């Protein structure tokens, strides 16, 4: 028969404490890095959590997309973890489901990430499944063909958010080069798409010096010993279409949008390599976040801002920081006016309480983004791929050491560059395109 | 059985080549191939293998079947210049069909069914 | 056949011994204040962020018909100021911590929790006790919140799954406390004031019905000192208003019934089929969790549904019978719900219903050892994924203390899960599903959903 | 002022330039001068069958002259390759100048 013991009661006296306690490591674990003979960087951090995460970061994304291979990052996101040279799609799916592990693919503006999160007891299975799924992938004709409807409906679902569209237009307008290529493309772009287009894109982005294997919650020496015969990547390092900030102004028309969106952005000079500039950009993003609901059913009310969402992006060599504010279609000029006046209000000076608030907000976001094992592995991989090393302790120390003079001088030097204006919806109250660029002066 | 089954395979290969020679002589007059002799209604794996194909291959297969059925109605064969060009053993389906059948054999050892059924009309 | 790629992995399911995970798992330390309030903490060895809050053994079940929806209005009003902090002072004090305040009101459980860093535990304790014990409950803010709630009542602004599950509770537990909705009817919202809120707080937010749980970067004894300083004014039990006595006085009742909510122009059809489940204390609730894992779930954004190890997911993904679905297992103090919810179209309603009913009834006869082993491994792995997050560990501590009266060690939960075999799954499904009444709820385009006699006949097999 | 349009599958790129015709349809002379300017901007008028006038940058040129009540809008719309849009703008400015 089954167990008849009530759940508030403890179970039977045969309940063996087979796990022995002790010992926790006496020191905080740190990221170790060691390259391979092929040139693959392996960067892992040990963690007391019982979940091991393994993420493979490949340079590419929308930046590596040609006009021939447009939209290939989204299709690679959907079509990943399918049949390989050693496993069919059925066998690979059953192997992932057997150990209770989850897989994901994620395409960024300048990278593509593949990862498998699993129990610490099944880390070799996760590593071998991820290695086979990225290295030996057979992008068959019918499996790629049968997924284009899912890709197109997901793209149409993503473009229904006006924030995603405004982000795409902002990235195109601000940049010249690979960083201006659209990531979340229109569904009509993937119409004449085949598996040879995907194979061409994958061949263009794959090289052993463009690949970072990141991990969380595993021994580094064992990981390198087991990833030695798997990541034997061969390929040619394609030239990177490097990008420079140029700014400008563009508008996108939506005839049945009940809200008009206004986007403003500035270049975060230095990119992810500069820790101090990245910390200052995070603090400016926290400062511009006027309406952040920290309590349930908060009732903040602005006179013109229906919604305000600031952002701060960090890429290899450059980035953006700014704000996207919505509003009524008849109130867009006042939305532009308030968005403009807010940054001179920030450039004039920040108080010590406001600086402490923004520093605490940015530190909270930074230490919340790495609190989980998959988030920590993703942060390690993104940092090693962008700059060659990961240390969020230096980022936190730079956030803590920021004074009001540093932020004031940063915003003053930031307002001395080119702005960027992007508007969504029906523009029946767009005042002047030239004058709003000269308001900062 | 293993002592005699080592050399029972070349005799199988010789009989198979003779069979394919005779049938391909029969098939070439209608302009057909050996893979055109497989019916999606008769086998659900062939129906699955046929939708995994690029559209031009399916258009060519339909064209060959239409030509053969027209020839069968007219009680004719292909003319000599067309008949000398016929390639009855140029496969377009055997790789895809072999993959489909291997997948079905793999699913059956784990108790899973095939993810398709027969073609049902009406 | 690659040698480096085809080692250590194979698709054949086998039992997995999860014992070496438990050595590194933290332990929980529980203390009890003199008023009955429990403080329980679990210290993660290298953590920076901490979550903490108060879990109260109260909800919309323990209301009356006159004050239904007082508990949901409490989380609308409790953040609008206190006797020591105003609105702006509370806002700047929360945003100085670099964190969030959140509240959740259920039917049998209420939570008021915060997510902070490890250096702001004491400020979070102080602000939580100040919110919970010293709130203004201003009439002007009540009048401002009532207009918003009434406008969203009259616009009919609700999630579709929430509407379906509320209808399913109201028809399954009719003439029972669990049949009420959390938000409450229009009349009670329109005629609510400060005194009902005050009386609900004084009656139900007592000592032994509340648990202070924290997880992450937190010290136990320091939190005990802060909790004794802050929550010491919480009153104790009156013997006539204990949770067990209230449960005995007004028990739950399950009636087999049908309800649908038909709309003239609706694109989607959402339906749920539920059986009478198990309570928290029922020893067969663990095989119900294994069965809920066996049925699984699916949405059309996944392209590998046809390769799933679950037969219901296989049928729905292969035949395209629904857009999304998920099996559920709800547990309560004395009863529960068990079944499948899904979103489909009007032309696929009968086929989806037959798939649900045939997959549920098959578990009373045909259970394979491989599917049981796979679902047990998936259950234990999902239990380990909750251990990765501080919020889920804190919620687990509070819920387990409130509904079991203790904190179950992970070794005991693993031993209970590991004791479930195919025979136990067959016996539990035979007890709970086979030839039993069920409750069916639907909404939207439901003209082609079958009636109760169609569902009732497909709980048993005449072929056997 | 100035604006923009985002078109996902436009094989070409279109640029419009316009000015105000003062007086609208009410003034005979200003409308006549605007019509003369519209004809002066006619670069490729199809006066013969199958004639192939080749421009360096343009793919199509289409001027106009609308005369409403009190005000008008005389101008020109020119197409071009997606990679040569700045050249289209430069050529249009050069033509008006
Ligand atoms: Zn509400």
């Amino acid at each position: 028969g089954g167990g008849r013991v009530e759940v508030p009661l403890s179970e039977k006296l045969p309940a063996v404490t087979e796990p022995p306690r002790t010992s926790t490591p006496a020191t905080k674990p740190i990221v170790q890095t060691s390259s391979l003979r092929s040139g693959v960087k392996v960067a892992s951090i040990n963690t007391v959590s019982p979940i091991s995460s393994l993420v493979l970061f490949v340079e590419g994304g929308a930046a590596a997309e040609t006009p021939a291979t447009a939209g290939a990052s989204k299709v690679l996101e959907v079509a990943a973890f399918k049949a390989t040279a050693n496993r069919s799609t059925f066998r690979l799916t059953r192997e992932l489901e057997k150990i209770g592990a989850t897989s994901f693919a994620r395409a960024g503006r300048d990278h593509v990430a593949f990862g498998v999160d699993a129990t610490r007891l099944n880390q070799l299975e996760a590593l071998e499944i991820l290695a086979d799924a990225v290295v030996n992938a057979r992008y068959t004709y019918w499996e790629v063909r049968d997924s284009l409807d899912a890709v197109k409906e997901q793209l149409a679902a993503q473009l229904r958010n006006p924030l995603t569209a405004v982000n795409e237009v902002l990235h195109r307008t601000a940049f010249e080069g690979g960083l201006g290529h659209s990531l979340v493309v229109d569904p009509s772009v993937v119409d004449g798409f085949t598996n040879e287009t995907l194979k061409e894109y994958v061949h263009s982005i794959m090289a052993p010096s463009r690949v970072v294997l990141a991990a969380s919650g595993v021994d580094h020496a064992e990981l390198t010993a087991l990833a030695t015969p798997l990541l034997n990547l061969h390929g040619n390092a394609h030239p990177a279409p490097q990008s420079r900030y140029v700014g400008g102004a563009m508008n996108i028309i939506a005839p049945t949008s009940s809200l008009t969106y206004v986007g403003l952005a500035f270049e975060a000079k230095g990119g992810a390599g500069d820790i101090k500039s990245s910390a200052a950009a995070s603090v400016v993003k926290a400062l511009l976040d006027e309406a952040r609901p920290t309590m349930p059913y908060q009732r903040k009310e602005h006179e013109v801002f229906t919604s305000v969402n600031p952002f701060a992006f960090a890429y290899k060599g450059t980035g953006l920081v700014g704000v996207v504010a919505s509003g009524a279609p008849g109130k867009a000029g006042k939305v532009v006016d308030a968005l403009t006046a807010k940054v001179q209000s920030l450039a004039k000076g920040v108080t010590d309480v406001q600086l402490a608030t923004a520093k605490n907000m940015a530190l909270g976001e930074l230490r919340a983004s790495v609190a989980t094992a998959p988030g920590l592995a993703a942060a390690v991989g993104s940092s090693v791929l962008a700059t060659g090393k990961f240390s969020a302790n230096e980022v936190a120390a730079a956030l803590s050491g920021l004074t009001a003079a540093d932020v004031t001088s940063y915003v003053n030097a930031m307002i001395k560059t080119a702005p960027t204006f992007v508007t969504y919806g029906n523009l029946s109250s767009l005042p002047r395109v030239d004058s709003i660029a000269k308001r900062f002066a | 059985t293993s002592l005699l089954k080592q050399v029972a395979l070349p005799v199988f290969n010789s009989l198979a080549t003779t069979y394919r020679s005779v049938v391909g002589a029969k098939l070439a007059k209608y302009g057909l191939r050996f893979d055109d002799l497989q019916d999606p209604l008769k086998d659900e794996d062939v129906a699955e293998a046929l939708r995994r194909l690029p559209p031009d291959v399916v258009v060519a297969r339909n064209c060959r079947l239409r030509r053969a059925l027209d020839l069968s109605c007219k009680h004719e064969a292909l003319p000599k210049d067309l008949l000398e060009k016929q390639t009855p053993e140029l496969s377009y389906l055997q790789d895809v069909l072999n993959e489909v059948r291997a997948e079905r054999r793999e699913r059956a050892q784990l108790g899973a069914p095939a993810p398709y059924t027969r073609i049902y009309y009406d | 056949d690659a040698n480096p790629f085809l080692r250590f992995s194979n698709p054949r399911p086998s039992p997995i011994d999860h014992t070496p995970l438990l050595s590194t798992l933290p332990e929980t330390r529980i203390t009890t204040l003199p008023n009955g309030l429990r403080v329980a903490t679990e210290a993660i060895p290298f953590a920076e962020t901490t979550t903490l809050g108060i879990w109260i053994n109260s909800g919309s079940r323990f209301e009356t018909d006159a004050n239904n929806g007082v508990a949901h209005f409490l989380e609308h009003i409790l953040f609008k100021g206190t006797k020591n902090r105003s609105v702006k002072e509370l806002e700047v004090e929360v945003e100085n911590m670099g964190g969030q305040l959140n509240a959740y009101t259920g039917r049998e459980q209420t939570c008021y929790y915060a997510k902070v860093m490890g250096k702001d535990v004491g400020k979070a304790v102080n602000i939580l006790s100040d919110i919970l014990l010293n709130s203004n409950l201003d009439a002007r803010a009540i009048d401002k919140e009532r207009d918003v709630i009434l406008r969203e009542m009259e616009e009919v602004n609700k999630q579709t799954s929430e509407l379906v599950f509320d209808h399913l509770h109201a028809t399954a537990f009719q003439y029972s406390p669990l049949g009420r909705t959390i938000l409450g009817p229009v009349e009670n919202i329109k005629s609510i004031n400060r005194d009902q809120l005050v009386e609900y707080m004084k009656t139900h937010y007592r000592g032994p019905r509340m648990v202070l749980a924290a997880a992450g970067a937190v010290n136990h004894d320091e939190l005990v000192k802060l909790a004794s300083d802050a929550f010491g004014s919480v009153p104790d039990e009156d013997a006539a208003t204990s949770v067990r006595s209230l449960l005995v006085k007004e028990p739950s009742r399950f009636t087999g019934s049908y309800v649908h909510d038909r709309f003239p122009d609706a694109s989607e059809c959402c339906m749920a089929v539920a059986f009478k489940g198990a309570s928290w204390t029922d020893p067969d609730s663990i095989p119900l969790m294994v069965m809920q894992t066996m049925l699984g779930g699916w949405d059309k954004n996944s392209t590998v549904g046809k390769h799933s190890s679950s037969a219901l997911v296989q049928t729905v993904a292969t035949e395209g019978l629904a857009d999304a679905f998920m099996a559920f297992n709800t547990n309560y103090h004395d009863t529960g719900l068990f079944g499948v919810y899904g979103v489909t179209d009007r032309d696929r309603s009968e086929d989806f219903a037959y798939a649900i009913m045939s997959n549920l009834t098959r578990m009373c006869f045909e259970v394979r050892d491989a599917d049981v082993a796979r679902a047990k491994n998936q259950l234990k792995a999902s239990l380990m994924f909750f251990q990765d997050s501080t919020h889920h560990v804190a919620e687990s501590i509070g819920r387990e203390l409130l509904v079991y009266g203790r904190r179950i060690p992970k070794a005991e939960m693993f031993a209970r899960i590991d004791a479930v075999d195919a025979n136990a799954i067959r016996a539990v499904a035979d007890r709970f599903i086979y030839d039993q009444d069920m409750a069916v709820a639907s909404a939207g385009d439901v003209q082609f959903v079958p009636d109760y006699n169609w569902f009732r006949r497909r709980s048993y097999w005449l072929r056997y």
